[PDB]
């Protein structure tokens, strides 16, 4: 069966970066988008983007544009979120899914130090 | 953006009764004679499952006690009956334009 | 089967 393993929760300092992924076994990340949402307890779940891993295209959604790159390998069936220039309002767990948006990941909680 | 307002925020249901969530767009999420809306159930510490897809398809692995109906703007999620493994947040989600959008959840508990 | 409709996927590219 399919399964979206994430890579381990990260402590991040203000201004610093960081690259999470979503490593997929049991689909061929090929065959369908992955996509990366957000969620904080107060603004909740939110949607960063898609990436076709097939050919490398990219959506953000605009709040994302200049914050989020998603990349993926197919040689390795992973994805991978960079977040640049963190700040406090990027402290959240982040998931992605796929086979449409019906499979998720488990979660990668980013938390970000004063 | 598709705006999504779910009615109403907290919802505590007892055992075996029917309960019913609404999500309403503010804008259609219709397109081509389908409805691109999501329906997830979210317990803490864990993934959102979805439940439901393209309004009233049960999503497999999922209990028929749960089903979708509406269209156009207006959605509805009815569980029948409820059970207590039903306690948790209820999302919708649109797919039908860019950026994706979530409603703001509706937290499920057992009197 | 959601992986054609959870989605709209009419232009997911455009």
């Amino acid at each position: 069966q399919v399964q979206l393993q994430q890579s381990g929760d990260e402590l991040v300092k203000p201004g610093a970066s960081v690259k999470l992924s979503c490593t997929v076994s049991g689909f061929n990340i090929k065959d369908d988008f992955i996509h990366w949402m957000k969620q904080r307890p107060e603004q909740g779940l939110e949607w960063i983007g898609r990436i076709d891993p097939a050919n490398g295209y990219t959506k953000y959604a605009p709040k994302f544009q200049d914050k989020a790159t998603m990349t993926a390998d197919t040689s390795s069936n992973t994805a991978y979120l960079q977040l640049s220039s963190l700040a406090s309002e990027d402290a959240a767990v982040y998931y992605c899914a796929t086979y449409g948006v019906a499979y998720w990941g488990q979660g990668t909680l980013v938390t970000v130090s004063a | 953006d598709i705006v999504l307002t779910q009615s109403p925020a907290s919802l505590a249901v007892s055992l075996g009764q029917r309960a019913t969530i609404s999500c309403k767009a503010s804008q259609s999420v219709d397109h081509d004679g389908d409805s691109y809306m999501n329906w997830f159930q979210q317990k803490p510490g864990q993934s959102p499952k979805l439940l439901i897809y393209a309004a009233s398809n049960l999503e497999s692995g999922i209990p028929a006690r749960f089903s979708g109906s509406g269209s156009g703007t207006d959605f509805t999620l009815n569980i029948h009956p409820v059970e207590e493994e039903d306690a948790a947040t209820y999302y919708c989600q649109q797919t039908n334009e860019d950026p994706y959008t979530f409603g703001g959840g509706t937290k499920l508990e057992i009197k | 089967n959601a992986y054609n409709m959870s989605i709209r996927r009419s232009m997911a590219e455009s």
